[PDB]
RNA sequence: AAGGAACUUUGCAAUCUCACCCCGUAACUUCGGAAGAAGGGGUCCCCACGCUUCGCGUGGGGCGCAGUGAAUAGGCCCAG
RNA sequence: AUUCCUUGUCGGGUAAGUUCCGACCUGCACGAAAGGCGUAACGAUCUGGGCGCUGUCUCAACGAGGGACUCGGUGAAAUU
RNA sequence: GAUGUCGGCUCGUCGCAUCCUGGGGCUGAAGAAGGUCCCAAGGGUUGGGCUGUUCGCCCAUUAAAGCGGCACGCGAGCUGGGUUCAGAACGUCGUGAGACAGUUCGGUCUCUAUCCGCUACGGGCGCAGGAGAAUUGAGGGGAGUUGCUCCUAGUACGAGAGGACCGGAGUGAACGGACCGCUGGUCUCCCUGCUGUCGUACCAACGGCACAUGCAGGGUAGCUAUGUCCGGAACGGAUAACCGCUGAAAGCAUCUAAGCGGGAAGCCAGCCCCAAGAUGAGUUCUCCCACUGAGGUAAGACUCCCGGAAGACCACCGGGUUAAGAGGCCAGGCGUGCACGCAUAGCAAUGUGUUCAGCGGACUGGUGCUCAUCAGUCGAGGUCUUGACCA
């Protein structure tokens, strides 16, 4: 409703990449999330989450990306920004082969 | 997202298998005791937070019996719940610890994972029950 | 506020029977007249199918052989009218306002190849 | 129910008629068969919008 | 007193520190200043500034003449901000810092004419048990024969939105100039490609 | 979504349930019934072997989130 | 299905139960073919509880279609 | 020749004899917590079990779970549980028909708003020329709620146990506004998977029907809470009860009799939004000019066409070839998740390669391929009187 010409796309982007950050590519299959946690005061406690990614959603610094573990009997899911700044590398456990981009039925 | 007549698990040995939520309440855990809640809505339980509930079903041999009605901290929220880097955790069920009025668990140890937001309310001898700090 | 791409006016298996059969008829006859918006959504479904044809390939073809079901109506556009349009950056449909009719009172249209 | 109370007057109907007022197309002749057509369209007669079109 | 104009490019997800921040994008590009208004030919302090860059055929010859009078360009939108008494042209270099809570005011998104559901919130009645009023309808307006009327300033259904809206206090986060462009922490009003209006905070600690 | 009767005069309404095969099935009882009690499991495609007919069982293998793959299709129980 | 006093008194279930089940007896005004007390089965009967499951609900949202709106054609009504 | 009646649900609004919150006086007020009275109606006043119930009892809360009015507010707004129709039963009274201070199961809630009133939105005219745009606000509406914790401070007080005022920090609840980046909903044909049957001759590949999507699995834009962001205030002025300065009538005393100063969630102003039909119609900037004998026209609109995060229609915004408005096309995004064909592997079902493939609604730019062609309709010459200033 203010008609100047200008190109959203690149005026986005423009701040986007560098709150954009690049992961190993994975489609499907296992992953150890090394993650970086201040929370429990001046301590910083890496942590590990090895899941089975769900899902790939998002791109952008808006793109994320789902993974699945049971810890302690108990089914979890977490959900990371790829750039979160919280976030040390990802690397793969195995490859997945896998038939949809979703995965949602591993819940049942 | 907890609300009255919701069934929440029991992440303790305190002798309680399942319990119905009867209030939420606003939860003061701080100075001596636990507080007296602000507000006599509130209409959400989420992780951190302080219900009331009734003893729904429960182990013979118990600490806690069925039907007693009392206090419990909220554990595992199936809403989910985010973070301030923006991760996001969710558990697929539901579950609290039950307490005693000072805070601490009536159970002698905690079951399963456990968010890290109860640390972020001050609950420790739960956090330290915990097999995992999510 | 309702907020969208797509326009319909009957139900959503219609407007695809109607729209495939309309676009069938164009591409037969090469300029038919039909009630103004019902043209103005037929251009574009049969322009980008004008697309899928031009490519040439038996999979462009058995694209087109979906929403497209006479045989001699495809041979026609994949053979002698996909090809035609070649230097052409895409989009060729016109349309063209007739004028009011009697009984329903309503404008109408050619829309031609 | 809901029925109206008393008959409305000539003139409060009428008024409320007010609006109802047709407007007259707003024509022009055609540039090449001289007979007056609508705007946008083509010329009814001839067949002629920019050079020809239909066959009257 | 400042402020300047923009449009609302896009909301992004975005870090300072380690905080995942929610932001708004607006660019408030270069902003002309057509007419100064004083308390001599005026006759109340204000300043006017113009945005939108216009293609100079499709200008009135009046308008044309104003822009003429201060010899700035052509422009499609004109607005006057208060008690502001600049020099130059505006932009938001030196205009706004980051971390300033600033009043960004914008025009609703309009949602057409809606229930009292949307509208009012309300609550209308069960779609369970006998009832022929489901969704909107509302029960009473009023009372019976004490006054017989309806309240006026009732709330019923309408047009909804389209309102002029200013929102209080956003965290001015990134700023980055000869760019025109700025990033504010939340929501601003109405939607994208639209006009706002980024200001002093007005009333704060 | 999270919750699951907190709705309400009342679960009113609407789900859930659903076919056929196998297994399995309580108090009480006029020994007929209760009973489809309750529950549990199978279900598609290919290949070899067998069989009392359409087919069926056995073994092995393949695909999908799912195989009465869409339509027809019981929610149940305890007390009065 | 008779109970006035009445949410009778104990108990059962419920976190809490003017209803419901059980027990008492003071039966306002049960009672033996205008049948009394029982009974398996039956019941689109009535009453209370549980499981299952759900937009009944917190608290609503999005989607579809048919009206509602607009143009051309035909064009009523109760009321006054 | 009809004013529908209990209770609920929905929507409110009002009184103050105030349940909370705010300000005070007294106290059998040390502090803390109170009891009472005075001022105060801005806002707030929770969810459940039983009952047709309001009431009431209980569970778990809370700052508090206020009392009444509005035809015991509200059925041309909903319910229809309660009572006052017809059936049936019990107790009961009547010889009977029947009956009731009873109880029990059942039992039709009526189509299309004329006016006023109300929420939205246009049309006309007015506002001493015709116009484009920017505005002052007269006035008017919204809003207004509160706990908790920390510091103050283990201070004042207090034998102790305990434990502050005041001021200053945080943190929520519920409510409201906006918003869709995140988290998720849904996205009726955007991608895929599946069954029966029918069809395009057959195979292979596809299309219909199985909803008004045949079923399932995802799911972009849009829309959307449960999701996110912001809010309630600070300040100032004038007050309430109240507390005081100066001070007489009344050599003393006296807040009052002259006068003067403090004092509340309340009043005005401050915050957000509307607003000159504020017929007392306001102000500022620019444009066309001083035709013609009611008509041509200037400046400028409108009609029309193409579209929109604008919308029932009107209105509003943008484009309309000195053109990037929309479609298509190209590139990318994004969704889906590996096409057809072919080759190969197996007796086959299927598997593998080619193939991060194929496909494609709404996204982000680009491109003159398509339609915005052509034209028509309308739109000023400025009333008068006085006063000032110049020729
Ligand atoms: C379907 C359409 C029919 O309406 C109904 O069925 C509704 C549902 C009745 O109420 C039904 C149902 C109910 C509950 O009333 C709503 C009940 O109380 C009455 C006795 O019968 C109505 C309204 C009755 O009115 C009411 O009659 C009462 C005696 C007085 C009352 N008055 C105070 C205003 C008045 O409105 C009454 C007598 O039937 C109206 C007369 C004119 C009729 O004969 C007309 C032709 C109706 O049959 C009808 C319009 O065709
Ligand atoms: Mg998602
Ligand atoms: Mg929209
Ligand atoms: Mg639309
Ligand atoms: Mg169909
Ligand atoms: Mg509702
Ligand atoms: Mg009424
Ligand atoms: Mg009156
Ligand atoms: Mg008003
Ligand atoms: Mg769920
Ligand atoms: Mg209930
Ligand atoms: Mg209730
Ligand atoms: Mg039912
Ligand atoms: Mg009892
Ligand atoms: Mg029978
Ligand atoms: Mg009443
Ligand atoms: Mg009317
Ligand atoms: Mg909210
Ligand atoms: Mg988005
Ligand atoms: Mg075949
Ligand atoms: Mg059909
Ligand atoms: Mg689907
Ligand atoms: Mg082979
Ligand atoms: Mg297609």
């Amino acid at each position: 409703q203010t008609h100047i010409k200008i190109n959203r796309g690149e005026l986005l982007r423009g701040i986007e990449q560098d709150h954009t950050r690049q992961l190993p590519d994975f489609r499907p299959g296992d992953t150890v999330r090394v993650d970086t946690k201040v929370r429990e005061g001046n301590r910083t406690r890496s942590q590990a989450f090895e899941g089975v990614v769900i899902a790939i959603n998002g791109s952008g610094s808006r793109k994320s990306f789902t993974v699945r573990k049971i810890s302690f009997g108990e089914g979890v899911e977490r959900v990371f920004p790829f750039a979160s700044p919280l976030v040390n590398q990802v690397t793969i456990v195995e490859r997945g082969k896998v038939r949809r981009a979703k995965l949602y039925y591993l819940r049942e | 997202m907890i609300m009255p007549q919701s069934r929440l698990d029991v992440a303790d040995n305190s002798g309680a298998r399942e319990i119905m939520c009867i209030r939420v309440l606003n939860s003061g855990i701080g100075g001596k005791g636990l507080t007296t809640g602000g507000g006599g809505n509130k209409r959400y339980a989420h992780v951190g937070d302080i219900i009331v509930a009734s003893v729904k079903d429960a182990a013979p041999r118990g600490a806690v019996k069925a039907g007693d009605v009392v206090k419990a901290v909220v554990v595992r929220t199936s809403h989910a719940i985010k973070r301030a880097d923006g991760s996001t955790i969710r558990f697929d069920r539901n579950a609290a610890v039950i307490i005693n009025n000072q805070g601490e668990p009536r159970g002698t140890r905690v079951f399963g994972p456990v968010a890290r937001e109860l640390r972020d309310r001050r609950f420790m001898k739960i956090v330290s029950l915990a097999p995992e700090v999510l | 506020h309702g907020k969208a791409g797509r326009k319909l006016n009957r139900n959503s298996s219609a407007r695809v029977a109607l729209a495939r059969a309309q676009a069938t008829a164009l591409l037969r006859e090469g300029r038919i007249q039909t009630t103004l918006t019902k043209a103005k959504e037929l251009r574009p479904f049969v322009e980008q199918l004008i697309t899928t044809a031009k490519g040439g390939d038996l999979h462009s073809r058995r694209l087109v052989a979906q929403d497209i079901h006479d045989k001699d109506v495809v041979r026609k556009v994949m053979d002698e009218v996909a090809p035609k349009y070649a230097e052409r950056p895409g989009g060729y449909t016109r349309i063209l306002r007739v004028g009011t009719r009697r009984g329903d009172g309503v404008t109408m249209a050619l829309i031609e190849l | 129910h809901p029925v109206p109370k008393k008959k409305t007057s000539k003139s409060k109907r009428d008024m409320r008629r007010s609006h109802h007022a047709l407007t007259a197309p707003n024509l022009t002749e055609c540039p090449q068969c001289h007979g007056k057509k609508l705007s946008h369209h083509i010329c009814p007669n001839c067949g002629y919008y920019d050079g020809r079109q239909v066959l009257a | 007193m400042k402020g300047i104009l923009g449009t609302k490019i896009g909301m992004t997800q975005i870090w300072k520190n380690d905080r995942a921040i929610p932001v708004t994008v607006v660019l408030a590009g270069p902003c002309p200043i057509v007419q100064r208004k004083t308390a001599q030919t005026d006759g109340y302090e204000a300043v006017q500034i113009g945005y939108a860059p216009k293609a100079e055929r499709k200008v009135n010859k009046p308008m044309q003449g104003h822009f003429a009078k201060a010899g700035v360009a052509p422009t499609r939108i004109l607005r006057e901000f208060r008690g502001f008494a600049p020099d130059g042209d505006s932009v938001n270099v030196d205009i706004f810092a980051e971390g300033e809570k600033i009043d960004a005011t914008g025009t609703s998104k309009g949602k057409g004419t809606q229930g009292v559901m949307k509208r009012w919130n309300f609550a209308g009645g069960p779609a369970s048990h006998g009832s022929k009023k489901w969704h909107r309808r509302p029960g009473s307006i009023g009372q019976r024969k004490t006054p017989g009327r309806v309240y006026k300033g009732k709330r019923m259904a309408g047009h909804m939105g389209m309102e002029r809206v200013t929102v209080q206090n956003l965290e001015v986060v990134e700023i980055r100039a000869g760019e025109n462009l700025i990033l504010v922490k939340g929501a601003i009003p109405g939607a994208n490609g639209g006009l706002v209006v980024l200001r002093s905070a007005a009333k704060a600690s």
